């Protein structure tokens, strides 16, 4: 029970630091630009049983574009992503959707427009109405707040299973093992511990 | 004009 | 490994090998598909693959083979096609037109590989953009012959017309130059009568829905360009309206098409024309009637339940309802025969706003805002709509979201506000009968829940200024009494906090009543002190919100004296500050300050607003007389951690009070300024000390960054007064030397890490205030932040993004109001600042750009105000065209097509200043051109010089003729623009037509 | 008569709830990486009476720390917060087999975090019998 997603959209609008934060919880700040596609096995636990996607996260910068729509073929589910600090990867979403439709004719589409953590956003609201006639789901998100950011799998798992009450439920926890410390790794460890407790965390004004 | 009761019931809401 | 052989192009392809990298990359998963990946990738990019598809096409089983060789061969065809020799064009069109018609013959093949059919349209369509019609005048008329003999050909036929009209008139524009864009599009206009008459046959007489569907799918891309006669003086329409809305294959294309109908171009002045486009919608209204489900079905039921495509279908008659009705309403409003289909496509409207789902309700909320605008405006119409709108007024008050971070819900409520205001206009005592009644259902218990009262209280306060002032009264009494009686009757804190709440709001929401009922507002008020107290999560912000928030509308009744009052309340709110206030955290403080200085800078008499001031910051002052004289007699106290939060509340409450009383703030800015520079130089003394004794690590740690907050405070609290100042002359005289000796030298000595960015911040509304009368101060400025700023962002585009941002802002101030002090650089240091100014160019981060282009733009135009003296000539020989090829190069890099205006801009300044002759002297060398020739001739040597080295792949013609034209052109924005983005066109491919050129004759 | 129509913690208790947001040490790249922000309770085992840490991303609910709370464990702060403890974990499965971290926790106010700390050594001397 897998499902191939692939993920479409400008360079720099989020999408692999997306599936990253879904894949791990981090938030990588640092822009390293996609090399054709990255595939990442991405699972969701809901009521309904556990549900996978194979998340082809592709690069969106043309002239790291690698085989292109290539990547897009037998895709069953599909995301584009713009950034609302930038006019410009809105003005090519149609042009992303264009390449994704030709090759993947009738398939659920989320339109996400991402990073409206930040204060001055370009891309207002009431100016994004293109998903209306193509039928996509649209939602504002934000991977570095995760405003947001489980509602594209959500959708895409309730129309893929077809089952509009699907939700995500709690993972069982396991009792997690004893500890039995080895005296021998005992100077690694604190070794290790120095470095992290002078290695200052990340964001401290973040409320969190 | 003044609405006395109004103000009345308005001086007493309590949250608890 | 092995599967790295396919990329021996020395010895012949292995299929089969082919075959297992394209299998592992698409079937495969972790190493084995990405290795698979790398090697496909590079296979792809060899410019010499395309000799190999050839080969793929006849011999490959694998569909993603084929459609990767597809691809090779769409990257040929689309950017080097003209450089091939004539026989390659020929064959390369003979096998894609043979292997598309033998896909086609085979009904197994045609029915289980649509993604390679579609892909090898796509690729024919390629050529197409090519050879047609000038090298192929056949295509049309064959395509038309060939469609005859096979309903699979004339199916992909269809495929074919859909992909190229979009090609020809969707993608166009950013695609091909506007000569090969018209060229295509006439081309097509003047075959389109073959067209249509081959795909009107189709529907009128074939059978096979895949068929209908494909023929369909084109329709809907002819109807974007069309003459609507095509589609008036045919049987088209009912067609469409009638047969093909009855099947569900054809319904949801078909309601798409005729969604677009109701867009074409039509003359307003035919009557036959006009019932025309009355049937096509009372023939689609019927079948929905019929065919899918009658007018009170519950769509919100039949959305939710999510069958088959209903969601699809929901959303598309939505679209079609709005679209039509927003055009053509007015055709259905004065014939009583039209009255039930006006209604009823209404009454569809509002069943369809009930549906959950936030996207499709503020498609069907605009139109209800454009309905309810036309009808509080035109004469005679809203008695026709009296019911839709009463159910409407329902339907929006029970949708209400939330009023005041998500700015999706922002505008939406907004727009719900909007239209209700119109409603309750249009019928004020109907409006009032369905809030009061929802109000019982939620005293009885019937409806009550934490949302739906929340729901109605923004709904009851989106209204406030639409009825009487009497009305609003008794309204506004009917509304507080039950929603008390409502809070007094639930149990426990929870219940009665969401009620309080909602009252507060709704209180808020309506100073008309504050402003007349004194008693009332001041009773209000006290309540917001009692529940400043109250630790319940949320209270306490609920209660300051609501107090700034009445204070911003009323201000003017807390400053009076009211009757029967023995002073203005600004004074006894004072007097009691500190009990009021004594359970709040510290932000929630600086608010109720912030709200004392609205109310005390309605008091015009200065005595009395002075007096006002001094008392509202008497515990701030005397905590930090207090600190002032603690703090010096001891320096080391600054390291406790409590005493720098203190210091940094008071500077933040001054900043608060600061924000709202501006330029009346001065007296209190002088109580503490002189200390607080003072403060300002001990603080940061000790970061310095600090980052000393323990590294650059210090300032990640809680004593630094606490140290910092004061020095960040002070300058906004001194940012914040001169961007309000009115009095310029005490700014200039008593301020800014005092500042400018506090900070300058700390931010200039300090290592990169311990800067503030802020100075920079300071430093620009100093500039942009009262920059024309400090000449020596700016100077100052430059010289003490320019270089060590631009050193720290001057080695990569992301480190310390705030003094960029920052640091670009200053720069442009500076050159928008003091150019003078770059007039006193030293030449080394003007050159830096050239150079900073294309480093900004090459920004992608739009808050560098944007302002790297205009300080460009506002530096060009600050040197010829100068006239013909030495700094002007020397700047023009020693950096016009440094600012030229940069322009260039950006523009041309597609790495920075979001400053494609302003580099535009720019650049036919550059060029206008020759063509002008505004340039005095020669910008060539003495010896590199005779003497004599004009800067004209030589710009057009040095241009066409450049764009042959930049891209050696266009030919002498081209380049010749574009810098003609764009020479031609450069008084002439939009033209000049559109001649660069032809180039942004042609130096993507090879083999441009230099004549594309000439399009703007 | 009329015949009418047709997680692994509910053995455990909750002593402690604080809302933190989880960072686990990278080594080789030497930064710190979010692994998730949400509920951190300390979950008391009533047949056991051993105490876990359990902690859930919101929304996705995924568990993103799940390891006894150690009584050799020590809470140490970091350079940079006074809201957080920096520690080392032997045994976390909270994505798999029982893997090793260094783990730093912080909360929205150094109150919340002295609890944390609190709460962390009672329950260390819970796990000691
Ligand atoms: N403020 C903010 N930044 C974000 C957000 N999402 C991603 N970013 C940042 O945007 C930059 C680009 O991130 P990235 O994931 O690489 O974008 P991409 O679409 O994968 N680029 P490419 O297509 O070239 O691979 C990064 O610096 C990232 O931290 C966001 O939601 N908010
Ligand atoms: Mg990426």
């Amino acid at each position: 029970v897998q499902f191939k997603l692939v993920l479409v959209g400008d360079g720099g609008t989020g999408k692999t630091t997306f599936v990253k934060r879904h894949l791990t919880g981090e938030f990588e700040k640092k822009y390293v630009a996609t090399l054709g596609v990255e595939v990442h096995p991405l699972v969701f636990h809901t009521n309904r049983g556990p549900i996978k996607f194979n998340v082809w996260d592709t690069a969106g910068q043309e002239k790291f574009g690698g085989l292109r729509d290539g990547y897009y073929i037998q895709a069953q589910c599909a995301i584009i992503m713009f950034d609302v600090t930038s006019r410009v990867t809105y003005k090519n979403v149609p042009n992303w959707h264009r390449d994704l439709v030709r090759v993947c004719e009738n398939i659920p589409i989320v339109l996400c427009g991402n990073k409206v953590d930040i204060k001055d956003r370009k891309v207002k609201a009431k100016s994004i109405v293109f998903h209306r006639k193509k039928n996509l789901q649209y939602y504002d998100i934000s991977a570095k707040s995760n405003y947001n950011f489980e509602k594209p799998f959500l959708w895409l798992a309730r129309k893929l299973i077809g089952d509009p009450n699907l939700e995500f439920v709690a993972m069982p926890a396991l009792a997690p093992p004893e500890v039995v410390m080895d005296p021998a790794l005992a100077a690694q460890y604190e070794h290790d511990l120095e470095v992290a407790q002078t290695t200052a965390l990340p964001d401290e004004d973040d409320d969190l | 004009s003044y609405e006395a009761e109004t103000v009345s019931a308005m001086a007493l809401l309590s949250v608890g | 490994g092995s599967m790295e052989g396919i990329l021996d192009f020395s010895n012949d392809l292995d299929i089969a090998l082919l075959d297992q990298v394209v299998s592992t990359f698409y079937q495969g998963s972790g190493v084995q598909q990405k290795q698979a990946q790398e090697i496909l990738t590079k296979f792809q990019d060899n410019p010499d693959a395309w000799q190999k598809a050839d080969q793929i096409l006849q011999f490959s089983t694998n569909p993603q083979s084929k459609f990767i060789a597809l691809s090779i061969l769409d990257k040929l065809i689309t950017r080097k096609w003209k450089l091939l020799p004539n026989d390659h064009r020929i064959g390369i069109r003979n096998f894609v037109v043979g292997m598309i018609i033998s896909m086609c013959q085979d009904d197994e093949v045609f029915k289980t590989q649509k993604n390679l059919i579609n892909k090898s349209d796509l690729t024919l369509v390629q050529i197409l953009k090519q050879e047609w019609p000038q090298n192929w005048p056949e295509f049309i008329p064959e395509l038309i012959g060939s469609s005859s003999s096979s309903v699979n050909v004339c199916e992909n036929n269809m495929i074919v017309l859909k992909l190229l009209s979009e090609e020809v008139f969707d993608f166009s524009a950013e695609q091909m130059t506007q000569a090969k864009a018209l060229h295509l599009k006439n081309s097509m206009s003047k075959e389109f009568e073959q067209i249509f008459k081959l795909c009107f046959q189709v529907l009128e007489q074939g059978s096979s829905s895949s068929l209908i569907v494909a023929t369909l799918e084109s329709l809907l891309r002819y109807l974007h360009w069309i003459p609507y006669r095509y589609i008036y003086e045919t049987n088209i329409l009912e067609l469409l309206s009638t047969k093909f809305m009855t099947s569900p294959d054809t319904r949801a294309i078909t309601l798409k098409c005729l969604t677009e109908v109701s867009n074409l171009k039509i003359p307003q002045d035919n009557d036959l024309i006009k019932r025309q486009t009355v049937l096509f919608f009372q023939n689609t209204l019927q079948q929905i009637a019929t065919s899918v489900m009658p007018v009170t079905a519950d769509l919100k039921a039949t959305y939710a339940n999510a069958n088959g495509n209903d969601q699809s279908f929901l959303q598309d008659l939505a679209m079609f309802l709005t679209t039509y009705l927003a055009r053509n309403r007015a055709l259905l409003e004065s014939d009583e025969s039209l009255r039930e289909l006006l209604l009823n496509a209404h009454q569809y409207l509002i069943q369809l706003s009930k549906i959950e789902e936030r996207e499709l309700f503020k498609t069907t909320l605009d139109y209800w805002h454009n309905l309810v605008a036309d009808l509080f405006y035109e004469p005679l119409k809203k008695h026709i709509y009296e019911e839709i709108c009463s159910q409407l007024r329902l339907v929006i008050i029970e949708n209400m979201v939330r009023p005041e971070k998500e700015s999706d819900t922002i505008q939406l409520y907004k727009s719900e506000r909007e239209v209700l205001v119109y409603l309750t206009h249009l019928n004020v005592i109907d409006t009032e009968e369905i809030m009061i009644s929802k109000l019982a259902r939620q005293i009885d218990g019937s409806e009550w829940s934490w949302h739906n009262i929340n729901t109605l209280s923004w709904a009851i306060g989106s209204i406030s200024g639409t009825m009487s002032e009497d009305t609003e009264k008794r309204f506004v009494v009917t509304v507080i009494k039950d929603l008390l009686g409502l809070c007094e009757q639930k149990r426990g804190k929870d219940n009665k906090a969401v009620v309080a709440s909602d009252i507060m709001y709704v209180v808020g929401q309506y100073p008309r009543f504050l402003k007349a009922h004194w008693n009332f507002l001041r009773t209000v008020i006290l309540k917001l002190f009692e529940f400043m107290h109250e630790t319940h999560e949320g209270v306490q912000d609920m209660a300051c919100d609501t107090f700034i928030k009445i204070v911003q509308k009323c201000k003017y009744h807390f400053v009076i004296q009211q009757p029967r009052e023995s002073e203005p309340f600004i004074q006894t709110i004072i007097r009691d500050i500190q009990k009021t206030t004594a359970d709040l955290q510290p932000q929630q403080v600086h608010t109720f300050y912030k709200a004392c200085g609205i109310i005390i800078s309605e008091e015009r008499s200065v005595a009395e607003r002075n007096r006002l001031l001094s008392d509202l910051m008497q515990l701030p002052n005397m905590a930090w007389d207090t600190i002032v004289e603690q703090s010096t007699a001891n320096p080391t106290l600054l390291l406790d951690s409590e005493t720098v939060k203190i210091i940094a509340n008071i500077i933040k409450t001054n900043v608060a009070v600061c924000t709202s009383m501006g330029a009346d703030f001065y007296p209190q800015l002088g109580h503490i300024y002189y200390n607080m520079l003072q403060l300002y130089r001990a603080v940061s003394s000790m970061i310095s000390a600090q980052v000393a004794a323990e590294g650059l690590i210090a300032t990640k740690t809680p004593k630094v960054r606490g140290l910092r907050t004061i020095k960040k405070e002070i300058l906004k609290l001194v940012e914040t007064y001169i961007s309000k100042a009115r009095n310029l002359d005490d700014v200039v005289k008593v301020l800014v030397e005092p500042l400018l000796n506090a900070v300058l030298e700390d931010y200039m000595n300090n290592v990169p890490d311990a800067r503030d960015a802020e100075v920079l911040n300071c430093m620009t509304t100093v500039v942009e205030k009262v920059g024309h009368m400090i000449p020596q101060g700016v100077i100052l400025i430059l010289q003490s932040v320019f270089e060590c700023t631009l050193d720290m962002i001057n080695k990569d585009f992301t480190e310390y993004p705030e003094h960029r941002v920052e640091f670009y802002k200053l720069l442009k101030v500076i050159n928008e109001k003091s150019f003078a002090a770059f007039l006193e650089l030293p030449p080394a240091a003007f050159k830096l600042f050239v150079d900073a100014i294309c480093w900004a160019f090459k920004h992608n981060n739009r808050d560098v750009e944007v302002n790297g282009l205009q300080i460009a733009l506002d530096l060009v135009k600050n040197i010829e105000r100068m006239g013909n003296v030495p700094f002007a000539n020397e700047f023009h020989k020693n950096y016009f065209f440094i600012f030229v090829s940069e322009t260039f190069f950006v523009l041309t890099d597609s790495d920075h097509k979001s400053g494609f205006s302003k580099q535009a801009l720019l650049l036919m300044k550059l060029i206008s200043l020759v063509y002008d002759n505004k340039i005095s002297v020669p910008l060539y060398q003495e010896a590199e051109v005779p003497q004599g020739t004009s800067n004209q001739v030589y710009l057009s040597q040095y241009l066409a010089n450049m764009l042959s080295n930049a891209f050696p792949h266009l030919t002498s013609e081209q380049i010749a003729s574009f810098l003609s034209a764009l020479t031609k052109q450069c008084k002439d924005l939009v033209v000049f623009k559109g001649t660069l983005r032809d180039f942004l066109v042609q130096i993507k491919e090879v083999g441009g037509d230099p004549t594309d050129y000439l399009f703007a004759e | 008569h009329f015949e009418p129509v047709v997680t692994m913690e509910e053995d455990e208790e909750v002593l402690y709830k604080v809302r933190a947001k989880l960072f686990r040490f990278d080594a080789d790249a030497k930064e710190w990486k979010e692994r998730g922000t949400g509920d951190c309770k300390f979950l008391k085992n009533k047949k056991t009476n051993k105490v876990r840490i359990l902690m859930r991303r919101d929304k996705t609910l995924k568990i993103c720390a799940n390891h006894i709370i150690a009584p050799e464990y020590t809470l140490k702060p970091n350079v940079g917060s006074d809201r957080s403890w920096v520690y080392a974990c032997t045994a976390d499965i909270a994505e798999g087999e029982a893997e090793a971290f260094t783990f730093a926790i912080r909360f929205g106010s150094k109150e919340n975090a002295d609890k944390f700390k609190e709460e962390f050594e009672k329950a260390q001397e819970i796990n000691k019998k």
